[PDB]
């Protein structure tokens, strides 16, 4: 958040929000093994590698907290409950970063020929739900670079 | 340029304030030599400074002529440094 | 996954507070004020420096102009 | 709008748009009672309270104007017809707010 | 330039130089009045 400060008010000049793909290592070693999730997010985007910190602070493994209650929804877990905005210095632009780790269970639906499917949030995954490594599973369709799977 | 960008905002501002300070005090000193140097240059021996008859007109006429020959020394000194 | 309602409104006391005020005063407009002082400092530095360069050579002419 | 100015052109570095919930008091006392709507928007967002002005100007109650005609649509009313972008000073970032 | 047991010093010459400084200052003041006019 690019917060700007007047004399007796405070504006938002911009709020940049993006989604960070939690890498394989962080899933297998911290979420699955320890039940905690890091506070830094590093990923490729617009061909420029990017790295982001929570509250512009040092790296910290954070407790994964169950998502607050809701009706007709599957389970979820987060780590940060609030957004970070910079403290006030007058007549200046100040940027404030928040990073929230989210693990969420969802449904998935694929129609014939089943070379792609959807998710409850509405995201099309462009890969057969049966593509893999065993028994001619490399025959199946995935328009993704083989390193991602 | 990275070192400049470093915090440093006080470092350069401090040097600039010291430069403005030196410029100011030096300038005022120059304005204090431009008028009566001997008081500002020789304060202690020009200290004692209503109906004053101690004045000697011929002594002042000697001092006037001295200044001219003193300038002649300065010019000779200039020629030495140039060589 | 968040909190819609919460609102984050945001000797040693002398320095920090007075520093913050002056930094706010600096941020004030003022862009001409500091630039003016800097131009006066460069001007004083220049003219004083030239005067020093004019005393370094024959002071008596530059110091005693009328009687020389 | 973070407008940036070249020599013989002008860019947009960013256009931040958000929706402001018109509070209870402004609805009951200005829109319903007077038929006019303010030019300032203050609301909670990302846990940081924010306040915004129209054209970076002083607060003003503005005439609520019927929305221009359209087919198969319910009625609407607005107050400002155009967006505000800062005037040009060369080689600078300038932010311009519309509400 | 030329600047241990130095007897070249002349006390009366220094007393002459002291008094010279005073009259030299008197020249400066007269010069100030000329510039002001």
């Amino acid at each position: 958040s690019q917060v700007w400060f007047g004399h007796r008010y405070s504006q938002f000049m911009g709020i940049f929000e993006d989604r960070a793909p939690v890498p394989f290592e962080e899933v297998i070693d911290k979420i699955n093994a320890k039940g905690v999730c890091r506070s830094t997010a590093k990923y490729v985007r617009n061909n420029l590698e990017t790295t982001a910190f929570h509250r512009d602070d040092h790296e910290t493994d954070m407790e994964l907290k169950p998502a607050n209650a809701a009706t007709r929804t599957s389970r979820g877990w987060h780590t940060t409950d609030l957004k970070y905005n910079p403290s006030r210095v007058e007549a200046f632009h100040r940027y404030g970063t928040t990073v929230n780790c989210i693990v969420e269970e969802v449904d998935a639906r694929s129609v014939y020929p089943y070379d792609e499917f959807v998710l409850a949030t509405g995201d099309f995954v462009y890969m057969s739900p049966f593509y893999g490594y065993r028994e001619g599973s490399h025959t199946e369709h995935t328009s993704y670079a083989a390193d991602r799977f | 340029s990275g070192v400049s960008s470093f915090f440093g905002a006080l470092a350069v501002g401090l040097l600039v304030l010291a430069g403005l300070a030196a410029a100011f005090f030096a300038f005022r000193y120059v304005m204090r030599l431009q008028s009566n140097p001997m008081k500002a240059l020789y304060p202690l021996t020009t200290k004692e400074l209503e109906e004053g008859g101690d004045f000697d007109e011929a002594k002042l006429a000697e001092a006037r002529e001295m200044i001219r020959y003193m300038a002649l020394v300065s010019a000779m000194e200039r020629t030495e440094h140039k060589a | 996954f968040a909190d819609i309602d919460t609102v984050i409104h945001a000797v040693m006391g002398i320095v920090g507070g007075v520093v913050s005020a002056v930094s706010g005063v600096s941020s004030f407009f003022g862009a001409l004020a500091v630039g003016l002082l800097v131009l006066a400092g460069l001007a004083a530095a220049f003219f004083a420096f030239r005067y020093v360069m004019r005393l370094q050579s024959n002071p008596m002419k530059a110091l005693y102009p009328l009687t020389t």
